[PDB]
């Protein structure tokens, strides 16, 4: 009733029990502080290593719905308004304008439904659907996003930039202020009570959404060939009355009803156990899970355990899909695929996002997506090149009207050549006569010879022999004699 | 060939040029450049590219291949400048410490950003250039060039070791006063105006289109305006006269004004015979710009002295003092 | 329109050393990467190398290896071996025939080992090239005890300089002076001695060692300490005649100005 246990098992800090004055209604813990409170009062304690000492018992105008702590700042949400202030409010050459502020502004007729506090920002969502970032260091709003519907809950990631918010319709979105976009979370359960971001330093995209029944593991694919998106990775049933507190490297420190924490191993992250005793039929789903979570190092380790070339190809395709050129180079080099290794090392130093996306899409044999990415890049003509390299002369002609019109004749002639070799002479004649230039004499002569042959095979024998006479090349006469023998 | 078999490959190039050879020397020096760029020795790559430019200029004395290879000389000179500039940016983003001043890094990053072509040369990653430009513009007080740097960075693929810093700076830069400090604004010297820290035309002015003249040690607009000669003035005549007492329009000086000019404020840049000498007038004769007699690169006099004393050679072309 | 048929006859084209009909083949099987590789290889002034490249895109790595060997392009075969990940035949090709990409091959193999968490072999193959001074400090980042052990072991007079720079930008002035003194970087010794305020031992170091940069910086500190005569003398010692003559002009030491101007630059 009167105890709060604060511990950092990951860093090895021993649990510290603090006896507070009153039975708290809300409990929050920051880097250097622990704020426990009820009604309109909140007691702040400094979490010293040896022991703690309460600084103040601050008063708030309304009923303190919630509070958030980080660094030396505390933001208390009460009565639809967030008061952001310092905790060790030392009056020592400290400006008054940054010591305390109230959100929203006095003119704004909106209520704050959810607020959060990262190492740099005061993030809050309003009943009008407004998500606003407030850079504490410079005391200025940096982001204003207008969601159509009010944002009921916000959960920033440990990096402090990317957010996950749930609105009235129980629709979870992942918000990225950097490119300033929202990606809807697939399969978001309507009754999800909370969201916990992954705290392991090398699992940036991973997060979980928990309700009273299951814990769903989602992953945000910030950089992929097919654009950013959220992908549901798995689900894990949890026992009765287990509200998760912490998520570290796939282990969930969840709070029970006895005031004792417990550790639950996620089904998606169930590979933390031993891998030698596990059979390949059990590793394959494990490998799929590791690939989905972008855990490429563990995927490599488990592929090495499998020693199955199909698994290595699966890992490498996953690496290419996630714009990881270096690791894909590693996997292909281990497999032995020389040509694709060299092709990747050709594009190893590419920086344009869309150009590299198109390259890695073409490497995976998705030419429509590769073209779509190439056109959006800074080197659009590359698309034409691959369409020219794929003998897609119709598509090459379609593109060359915009990118490279000087290649319009040559490509057209090549098209007709294919049409000639496919027996579709009618279009071959049209593209031959459409492939004529005014500078390349040899190209013009070849196109004229093609027009002559086609016109001869059109039954337009007079015109065909007419162009036959006016071409300085005995080989055209040689083949045209055979063609006339074909028409006898 | 003996040195090549003994792995003295830079000495092998020195020998191949010392003796008569223009086929094995060029290919071995190209291989040296490729080895340097493949590694992270970007200053060595710049030096090798500079010697490539010098060799191309020298053996362009042949009228047979003058036109087709003075272009190679210009291309390799520009690559030498780019790689010598980018070596500092590469060192800054890898060493835990900083060797150069923040002003120098800001200037170098800006110069690379403006002069780097659409197809960036090999090895030069412009994510590092833009990240350095954003950081240095934020530090020095150009809170509008930082915004541009972050906007450009949003359109490039970011290595996993830069994502946090860049995607947090792109956010925290919107809190800045949105203003460029006047102490960093470039100043054209023919028409004494103030150019934006970002120029769409490149390293060129706005009102006029006089190209900028950058110091080769810590990049900085030198108070030098390039002026040309009249069609009918010879270089020896030019020096003799001097010794006495949109739609870029060059400042073509006349014979009388050359008679009025003095040798104390003109930098002649005596290129070999295949190229006419480039004359630069210093609009601030009180200050002094020094030239390396080889590579003709221009440095601030005190900075040139300090760098030669520290190195024992020109920072650009390692010629012994 | 069967892809297997096109693949088979492309392999046949490999067997027959003809690529003009092959170039139109691996654009009909949907192998855009291979067509791009052929386009890139077209710049080579050879025909065996191009067919080897096409084979590499078609697999059949033994045929491409033999064709590279027949072509005598040992650099291309070295790159082929590196791409295949053999990393041992590439080393022998470099040590026997390339002899110019040998250091580049060592660097690339060491980078491959580093990516494979083989730190010790990466150290060794960085040592085999001259790049270890550049790479090991980067490669041992976040491993400062190991990095200082390596710095003390190698004694390269530049690993000491790098470590001293780190210690200087780590609040370790005493250790920074120790490592700079080991590295004989007298400029850093003089700079930190003047910055810390002990100018006398900096002047003694400049006088004894004769480092031009150290003397220049020390005389600049003098000129910033309102002392001119010593500043002029230690500009003279550092051969910084321009600063010396400027100071003489400022303080009107015409007699001192003459001796500096006579031997100065034109
Ligand atoms: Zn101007
Ligand atoms: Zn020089």
């Amino acid at each position: 009733l009167l105890e709060v246990t604060v511990a950092n098992p990951v860093e090895g800090e021993l649990p510290i029990t603090v006896s507070v004055d009153v039975e708290p209604n809300f409990v929050a813990v920051g880097l250097y502080h622990l704020a426990v409170g009820m009604n309109n009062r909140a007691w702040f304690y400094v979490l010293g290593e040896n022991a703690v000492k309460k600084l103040k018992d601050m008063e708030y105008l309304g009923t303190v719905a919630s509070i958030c702590l980080h660094s030396d700042y505390a933001a208390a949400l009460f009565e639809g308004k967030v008061q952001l202030h310092l905790i060790e409010s030392e009056i020592l050459d400290a400006q008054e304008e940054r010591e305390t502020r109230l959100f929203p502004a006095v003119d704004d007729k909106c209520r704050i439904l959810c607020h959060a506090l990262t190492s740099d920002f005061l993030i809050y969502g309003t009943d009008t659907g407004v998500v606003q970032y407030f850079y504490i260091e410079d005391w200025q709003f940096v982001n204003d996003y207008r969601h159509p519907v009010s944002v009921k809950k916000i959960f920033p990631d440990p990096n402090g930039t990317r957010l996950v918010f749930i609105d009235e319709k129980s629709d979870g979105f992942v918000y990225c202020p950097v490119n300033d976009a929202t990606y809807e979370i697939p399969d978001f359960s309507p009754t999800i009570k909370g969201v916990l971001w992954e705290n392991w330093p090398m699992d940036k995209g991973v997060f979980i959404a928990y309700d009273d029944d299951k814990v769903y593991t989602y992953v945000f694919h910030k950089d992929t060939i097919q654009g950013a998106k959220v992908i549901l990775a798995g689900s894990t049933k949890v026992p009765f009355a287990h509200k998760p507190l912490l998520l570290y490297n796939g282990e969930l420190t969840c709070q029970t009803q006895s005031g004792k924490v417990n550790n639950i191993y996620l089904s998606t992250h169930g590979f933390l156990s031993n891998l030698k005793d596990t059979g390949p039929d059990e590793l394959r789903p494990m490998l799929a899970q590791n690939l989905m979570l972008k855990r490429f190092s563990d995927a490599w380790e488990m592929c090495r355990i499998l020693n199955d070339e199909a698994a290595w190809n699966e890992l490498a395709r996953a690496c290419l899909h996630h714009m990881e050129v270096e690791f894909a180079i590693r996997v292909y080099r281990r497999i032995g695929n020389v040509g694709i290794v060299m092709s990747l090392e050709q594009i190893k130093g590419i920086e344009d996002y869309n150009l590299l996306a198109g390259h890695l899409a073409m490497f995976t044999n998705d030419y429509n997506l590769a073209q779509d990415l190439y056109l959006a890049s800074s080197c659009p003509i590359a698309a034409l090149e691959m369409r020219r390299d794929l003998q897609h002369w119709d598509s090459a002609l379609q593109l060359a009207k915009h990118l490279a019109p000087d290649q319009i004749p040559f490509i057209s002639k090549e098209y007709a050549i294919q049409l000639e070799f496919a027996g579709d002479y009618v279009n071959a004649l049209a593209h031959y006569e459409k492939g004529i230039t005014g500078d390349n004499k040899e190209h013009d002569e070849a196109c004229l010879a093609g027009v002559a042959q086609m016109s001869i095979r059109m039954g337009d024998i007079r015109r065909g022999v007419n162009q036959a006479l006016k071409h300085p090349s005995r080989v055209l006469k040689r083949d045209c004699g055979a063609i006339l023998e074909n028409m006898k | 060939q003996w040195l090549a078999e003994n792995d003295r490959f830079e000495e092998a190039q020195k020998a191949f040029h010392k003796a008569g050879r223009q086929r094995e020397a060029v290919q071995v020096l190209e291989q040296l450049t490729n080895n340097a760029v493949a590694e992270s020795r970007f200053n060595d790559a710049a030096y090798y590219y500079w010697m490539l430019s010098m060799q191309c200029l020298d053996i362009a004395q042949d009228p047979a291949q003058k036109d087709t290879m003075l272009g190679k000389f210009y291309h390799f000179q520009r690559l030498a400048e780019l790689y010598h500039g980018y070596h500092a940016i590469h060192r800054h983003t890898e060493d835990p410490f900083s060797v150069h001043r923040p002003e120098t890094l800001f200037n170098i990053s800006r110069f690379l950003l403006h002069s780097l072509p659409k197809d960036t040369p090999s090895g030069i990653s412009k994510v590092k250039i833009l990240f350095t430009l954003a950081k240095q513009s934020k530090a020095l007080g150009a809170y509008r060039l930082a915004r541009h740097a972050y906007d450009k960075l949003r359109g490039l693929y970011i290595p996993a070791r830069f994502q946090k810093s860049i995607e947090l700076g792109t956010l925290t830069i919107r809190a800045k006063p949105f203003h460029d400090s006047e102490e960093l604004v470039p100043l054209c010297y023919r028409c004494s105006t103030n150019n934006p820290l970002l120029n769409n035309l490149g390293n060129v002015c706005i009102n006029c289109r006089q190209p900028f003249i950058f110091s080769a040690s810590s990049y900085d607009v030198l108070h030098l305006v390039e002026f040309y000669l009249e069609e009918g003035i010879t270089d020896e005549e030019a020096i003799s006269l001097i010794d006495l007492e949109s739609e870029f329009v060059p400042v073509v000086v006349s014979r009388l004004v050359l008679r009025s000019m003095s040798r104390r404020d003109v930098l002649i840049k005596r290129w070999p015979p295949p190229l006419r000498w480039q004359y630069f007038r210093s609009l601030l004769p009180d200050a002094s710009i020094t030239m390396c007699p080889s590579c003709f690169q221009m440095f601030h006099s005190e900075d040139y002295e300090l760098l030669v004393l520290q190195h024992g050679c020109c920072p650009y072309c390692r010629r012994c003092k | 329109k069967s892809e297997a048929v096109w693949e088979n006859m492309a392999r046949m084209c490999v067997k027959t050393q003809r690529l003009d009909v092959a170039k139109v083949c691996l654009g009909n099987m949907g192998h855009a990467r291979g067509a791009r590789a052929l386009r890139e290889a077209e710049q080579e002034p050879e025909l065996e190398a191009r067919v080897a490249v096409l084979a590499t895109q078609l697999g059949m790595l033994e045929d491409a290896e033999q064709l590279y060997r027949k072509c005598k392009r040992h650099d291309l075969l070295n790159k082929f071996y590196q791409a295949a990940g053999r990393w041992q035949e590439a080393l022998q090709v470099a040590e026997h025939h390339d002899r110019v990409h040998l250091r580049s091959t060592y660097h690339r193999y060491a980078g491959h080992l580093e990516a494979s968490a083989d730190c010790s072999r990466a150290l060794s193959y960085y040592e085999k090239s001259d790049t270890h001074r550049f790479e090991v400090p980067r490669m041992l980042s976040e491993d400062l005890p190991s990095l200082e052990l390596y710095v003390n072991k190698m004694k390269d007079k530049t690993l000491w300089r790098w470590w001293a720079q780190y210690l200087e930008s780590q609040g370790e002035m005493d250790a920074a002076l120790h490592y700079y003194e080991l590295a004989r970087d007298h400029f850093s010794l003089v700079r930190i001695h003047c910055f810390q305020g002990n100018v006398q031992k900096a002047a003694q170091i400049a006088n004894e060692t004769g480092n031009l940069a150290a003397s220049y910086h020390l005389a600049r500190q003098y000129e910033s300490q309102e002392e001119v005569g010593q500043a002029v003398h230690f500009y003279t010692r550092a051969q910084a005649f321009k600063n010396a003559i400027r100071l003489c002009k400022e303080n009107g030491l015409d007699d001192q100005l003459m001796n500096l101007a006579l031997l100065s630059s034109p």
